[PDB]
């Protein structure tokens, strides 16, 4: 029960647990009743963005990093071809759900420093 | 059509 918060995904009902026994650490969601599970690392987490307090609908966003190393954004004007990664979950709690962007920024912040 | 709206609720706040 270590670095853990009720995490909604796909508007499906779980919980969320988060593992940083690895450098890249890896986030688990497992359903709250029992059937639907999936598992994504964080390392690939970029930035960290989620609602106000002041919404009623308390939900968190996650962005990945993008590729630059095959895509190309022109050198006046951006011609990006692909896009960046973006993932949200729906949570029930402002408490919960601070306790696990609070965390995320310092998984990534840390191992975006120490590279 | 509250697809593009997802995205402003988290994009900005």
């Amino acid at each position: 029960p270590s670095h853990s918060g009720a995490a909604i995904f796909e508007k499906v009902s779980g919980i969320i647990a988060i593992n940083e026994d690895v450098s890249p650490a890896e986030l688990t969601w497992r359903s709250t009743d029992g059937d639907k599970v999936h598992t994504v690392v964080l390392s690939t987490i970029d930035k960290l963005q989620a609602t106000p307090a002041s919404s009623e609908k308390m939900m968190l966003r996650l962005i990945g990093k993008v590729d630059e190393s095959k895509k190309r954004k022109d050198n006046e004007g951006n011609e990006v071809v692909p896009k960046p990664q973006r993932h949200m979950f729906s949570f029930n709690n402002r408490t919960v759900m601070d306790n696990i962007k609070m965390t995320l920024q310092q998984i990534i912040s840390r191992y975006k420093d120490a590279d | 059509d509250l697809d593009e709206s997802w995205d402003y609720i988290f994009e900005t706040t």
